[PDB]
């Protein structure tokens, strides 16, 4: 009886809002301090040409720098939450505690 | 006399005397209090 | 003063801080930064515990239920809430969970953009509309009173939890009335000594 | 009772074991004169078996589905006589021995050649030390507080 | 300073200055001074408690045998009915002793910490010796001479031995101390420890 489209859209919207306005600063200040490296230098600097970061992909015109990767991550979280709600509401599970 | 007392204080002689006394004590305890599985 | 008369006080606790009675046997606050974090954590904990005690006591005193019973309308598929004997139209678990998560996540955030160390514990401004904090001496003594009342509220919360665990299906006010009925027989004794005469 | 075991005073397998032991002992009795010394010795064994089984019944032991006593170790207050009290007595005797050994090793450490008192034991010194283990818990505790128990290297 | 065993020399650390010194330490428990300072306090408090305990077990049984009063035996007074139930009494005892014994311990650790009371800061315990507070604890102002301390320690040691005797006698006979004494004195030569074994 729960509309799948409404639940999925609302969960994705809420997750994107949280990622853009609430948890943005923490995530950015944490990724700033965690860059993978081997023997004191990054993987690309070591010689791994397949480990180069995509500068042309992560850039965006958002005022705070929200990009497509953030959209994918927060949308995946929202979809997971939405489908958890739909799958947990359809079943008739009753934990008989009381 | 002194030398014999020194010899009787050597490790093997003292060991056999001590373990003989212990064995006798345990044997007599088991003779008078046999088949003990618990402590009442 | 001192928490343990006749005991030297630790070097990292000199009594300048509000409610500083030199209590740190395990040495958790030796590092200054950890001590500063612990101070704000303690004040934040004290305020929540102080808010909790009236909210645990008054509803049961009014006969509205019990601080443990009031949470069991959930765990029931059709469960709906109740406020002062009045059903809450939106009082269903999936809605209240989402609202609580969003509101508390938003308010706990932007509590964290405050970087001034003194104002992480005592922000003031919109949180001090009446201006009790303008006078410094009064501000310091009110800080001492806040911490001291908060510690008592914290102890009362553990009292509530352990009383609930020890005597299931009972509430703090019910426990107080039962003790006041027969104080010399309704005590902690029959619980630490659980009705087991060893002889 | 505990773990599905029944007390040995109730279990029929225990009584059946007792009956079969006496029957096995009584078969060899047939090969001797009723007044002979071997007949007197097997009768003493029969009485010993009867006393053993009666004691196992009286002490309140639990028996399995095989008729044999089973020990309860978890800490039950009605089964302390099987592990707890004997264990305390063992821990008192072993600590006594260890403490008397430690004191003797300490007493001979500061000598010219202390390896000669380890193969030829100074018996009077040992006699002095031996009876200090009767209060070994108190001394062992007290050198823990002061710091004379553990070498801090 | 007497000799507990005439001929045996006294240990070096037992100087004859402490009250009740008879050179009795065959097992070398008090060789370390830090241990001796603790054992003095332990002996004092144990003797003081054993004194009261022995009086409490003995005297009401003597007065019960004479008919003046009728109270249960010391080993039977536990399961009697009182106004407060055993568990409540134990909890009250635990709280009160947890206070007073920590107050006493603070004095053992350093002599002069807990002389002043918290509630009425006007008052304070005058400087004294460890184990001998006095002032309030000595309301009648009896002088703490060496003779008095020696008498206290002797009577306390006798009381501890009496307590141990009471416990073993009840464990091996099942009756009270004074009735054991009466049974022994009634016919001394057939009522001894041998006849109970
Ligand atoms: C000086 C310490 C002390 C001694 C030597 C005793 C002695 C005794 N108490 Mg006891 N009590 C003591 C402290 C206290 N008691 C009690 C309250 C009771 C009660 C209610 C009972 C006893 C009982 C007993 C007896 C059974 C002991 C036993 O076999 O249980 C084994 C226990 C352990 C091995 C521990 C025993 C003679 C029992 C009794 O009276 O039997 C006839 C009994 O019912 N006591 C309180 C609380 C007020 C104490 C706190 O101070
Ligand atoms: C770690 C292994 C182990 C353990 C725990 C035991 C334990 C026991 N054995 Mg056993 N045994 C073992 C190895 C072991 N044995 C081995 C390897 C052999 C082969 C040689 C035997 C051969 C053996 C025989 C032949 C017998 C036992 C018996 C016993 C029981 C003795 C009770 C007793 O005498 O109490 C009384 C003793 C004391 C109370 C000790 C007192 C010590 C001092 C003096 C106390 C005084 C100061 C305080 C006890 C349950 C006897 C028994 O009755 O079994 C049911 C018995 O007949 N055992
Ligand atoms: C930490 C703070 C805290 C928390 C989490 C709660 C939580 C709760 N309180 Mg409560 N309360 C508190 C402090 C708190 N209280 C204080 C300080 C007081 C004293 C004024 C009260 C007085 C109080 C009463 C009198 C009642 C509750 C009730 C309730 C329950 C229903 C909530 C509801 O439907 O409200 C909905 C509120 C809104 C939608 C607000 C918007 C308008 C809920 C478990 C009710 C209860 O127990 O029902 C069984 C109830 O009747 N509370
Ligand atoms: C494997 C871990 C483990 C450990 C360390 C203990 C330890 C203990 N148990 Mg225990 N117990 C265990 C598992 C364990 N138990 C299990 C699995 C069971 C289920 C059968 C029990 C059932 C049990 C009972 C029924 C009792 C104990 C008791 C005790 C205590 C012994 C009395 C004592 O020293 O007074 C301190 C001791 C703390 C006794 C007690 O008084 O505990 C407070 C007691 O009466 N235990
Ligand atoms: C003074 C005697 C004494 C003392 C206090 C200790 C103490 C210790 N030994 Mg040890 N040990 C001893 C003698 C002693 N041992 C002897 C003689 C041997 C050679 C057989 C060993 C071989 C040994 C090994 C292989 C291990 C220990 C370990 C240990 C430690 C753990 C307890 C243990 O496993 O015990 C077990 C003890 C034994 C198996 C040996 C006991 C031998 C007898 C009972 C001692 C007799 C002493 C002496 C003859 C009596 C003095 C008389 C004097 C008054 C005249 C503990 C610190 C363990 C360890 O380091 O882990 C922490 C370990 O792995 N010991
Ligand atoms: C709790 C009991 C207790 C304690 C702590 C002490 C403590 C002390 N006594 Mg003492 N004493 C006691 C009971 C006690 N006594 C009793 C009952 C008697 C009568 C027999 C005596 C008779 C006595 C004499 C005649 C002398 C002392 C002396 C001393 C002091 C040095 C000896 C020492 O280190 O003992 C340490 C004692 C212990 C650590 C207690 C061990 C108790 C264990 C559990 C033994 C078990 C007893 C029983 C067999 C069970 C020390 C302050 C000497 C001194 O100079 O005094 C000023 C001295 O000359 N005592
Ligand atoms: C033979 C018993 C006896 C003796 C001679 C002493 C002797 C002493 N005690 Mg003492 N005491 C005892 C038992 C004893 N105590 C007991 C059992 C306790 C535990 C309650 C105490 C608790 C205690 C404290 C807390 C203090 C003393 C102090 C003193 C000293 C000065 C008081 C005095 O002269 O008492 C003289 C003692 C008597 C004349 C004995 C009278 C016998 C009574 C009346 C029996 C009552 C009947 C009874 C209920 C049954 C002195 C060294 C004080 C001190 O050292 O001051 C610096 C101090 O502060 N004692
Ligand atoms: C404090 C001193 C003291 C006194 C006066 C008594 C007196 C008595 N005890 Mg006794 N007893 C005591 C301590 C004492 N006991 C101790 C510490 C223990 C534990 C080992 C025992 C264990 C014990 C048992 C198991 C039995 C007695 C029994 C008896 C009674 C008759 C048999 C007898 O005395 O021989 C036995 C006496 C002893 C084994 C005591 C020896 C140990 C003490 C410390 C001797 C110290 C002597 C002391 C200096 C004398 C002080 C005298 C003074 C009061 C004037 C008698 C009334 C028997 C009884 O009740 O039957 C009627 C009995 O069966 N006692
Ligand atoms: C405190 C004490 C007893 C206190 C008793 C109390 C409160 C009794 C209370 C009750 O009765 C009443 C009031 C009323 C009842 O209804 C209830 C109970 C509860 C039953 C006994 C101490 C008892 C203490 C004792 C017996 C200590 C003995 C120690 C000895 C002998 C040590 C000797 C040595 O240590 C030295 C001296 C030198 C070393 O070198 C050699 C050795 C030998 C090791
Ligand atoms: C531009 C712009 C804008 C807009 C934006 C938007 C609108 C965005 C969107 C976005 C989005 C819309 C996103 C989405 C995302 C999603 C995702 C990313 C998903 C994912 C999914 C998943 C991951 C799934 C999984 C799964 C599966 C597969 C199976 C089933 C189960 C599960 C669920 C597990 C605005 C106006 C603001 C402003 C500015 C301009
Ligand atoms: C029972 C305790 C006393 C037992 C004394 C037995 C002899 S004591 C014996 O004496 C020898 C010198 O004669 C020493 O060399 C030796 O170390 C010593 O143990």
């Amino acid at each position: 009886e729960l509309n799948p489209s409404l639940v999925i859209s609302l969960s994705t919207g809420v997750s994107l809002f949280l990622g853009r306005f609430v948890f943005f600063n923490f995530q950015r200040e944490n990724v700033g301090k965690q860059v993978p490296s081997q023997n004191g230098i990054s993987h690309f600097e070591a010689g791994d040409e397949r480990a180069k970061e995509y500068v042309s992909l992560l850039k965006s015109n958002d005022p705070v720098g929200f990009n497509i990767v953030d959209v994918l991550a927060w949308g995946s979280i929202g979809h997971i939450v939405a489908y958890y709600i739909l799958a947990t509401s359809s079943n008739g599970y009753d934990p008989n505690f009381f | 006399m002194r030398d014999l007392k020194t010899y009787l204080s050597v490790a093997p002689v003292l060991s056999t005397l001590w373990f003989g006394a212990l064995a006798g004590l345990l044997i007599e305890i088991n003779r008078f209090f046999p088949d003990a599985l618990t402590f009442p | 003063a001192e928490w343990f008369p006749g005991q030297p006080r630790p070097d990292h606790l000199d009594g300048s801080a509000p409610a500083d009675f030199g209590f740190d046997p395990l040495g958790l606050g030796v590092e200054p930064e950890l001590l500063e974090r612990y101070k704000e954590s303690e004040v934040y904990h004290c305020r929540w515990a102080m808010l909790a005690v009236p909210g645990i006591l008054v509803p049961e005193a009014l006969g509205l239920g019990n601080w443990v019973k009031a949470q069991e309308w959930a765990a029931i598929p059709g469960g709906q809430a109740t406020y002062l004997g009045n059903p809450v139209p939106w009082g269903t678990l999936p809605t209240i969970l989402v609202i609580e998560f969003l509101a508390i996540a938003f308010v706990e955030h932007q509590r964290t953009l405050e970087k001034d160390i003194e104002k992480k514990k005592y922000p003031g401004g919109a949180f001090d509309p009446l201006g009790f904090s303008k006078d410094p001496k009064k501000f310091e003594e009110y800080k001492v009173k806040e911490i001291k009342n908060g510690r008592l509220a914290m102890l009362a919360f553990v009292g509530f939890c352990v009383q609930q665990s020890a005597r299931p299906g009972t509430g703090p006010v019910e426990n107080l009335l039962s003790h006041l009925a027969d104080p010399w027989h309704n005590n902690i004794g029959d619980i630490i000594i659980p009705r087991n005469i060893s002889p | 009772d505990i773990s599905g075991l029944t007390p040995c005073k109730d279990s029929k397998q225990f009584a059946k074991r007792e009956k079969q032991q006496i029957k096995k002992l009584e078969s060899s009795l047939k090969l001797y004169a009723p007044e002979s010394a071997p007949a007197l010795a097997l009768n003493a064994q029969i009485e010993k078996t009867k006393r053993r089984f009666d004691n196992y019944g009286k002490y309140g032991l639990l028996c399995g589905s095989d008729g044999l006593p089973h020990l309860i170790v978890n800490g039950d207050q009605r089964h302390w006589g099987e592990f707890i009290t004997p264990g305390i007595l063992f821990l008192y005797i072993a600590g006594w021995i260890g403490w008397v050994g430690r004191s003797y090793l300490i007493a001979i450490s500061g000598e010219k050649k202390p390896a000669m008192k380890e193969i030829i034991i100074d018996v009077p010194l040992a006699s002095r030390i031996i009876f200090r283990g009767f209060i070994w818990p108190v001394a062992a505790y007290r050198e823990f507080l002061n710091g004379d128990l553990i070498a801090k290297d | 300073k007497g000799e507990w065993l005439p001929g045996l020399p006294s240990p070096a650390y037992l100087d004859g200055s402490l009250p009740g010194d008879n050179g009795f330490d065959p097992l070398g428990l008090a060789e370390d001074p830090e241990n001796l300072k603790w054992y003095i306090q332990a002996e004092l408090v144990n003797s003081r408690w054993a004194m009261l305990g022995v009086a409490g077990m003995l005297l009401p049984e003597v007065f019960t045998y004479l008919g003046i009063i009728n109270v249960p035996k010391w080993y039977d007074a536990g399961k009697s009915e009182y106004f407060a139930s055993s568990s409540t009494l134990f909890v009250i005892e635990f709280i009160l002793f947890h206070y007073v014994e920590i107050r006493r311990w603070q004095d053992i650790k350093n002599p002069g910490c807990v002389n002043q009371d918290p509630i009425f800061k006007n008052y304070s315990l005058p400087p004294h010796e460890c184990g001998y507070p006095g002032s309030v604890f000595n309301p009648l102002n009896f002088e703490p001479t060496l003779e008095a301390k020696e008498k206290e320690l002797a009577n306390g040691r006798l009381a501890m031995l009496a307590f141990l005797g009471f416990i073993v006698q009840h464990n091996v006979t099942g009756k009270g101390p004074f009735d054991n004494l009466v049974q022994h004195v009634a016919d001394p030569w057939h009522n001894t420890i041998i006849n109970t074994i």
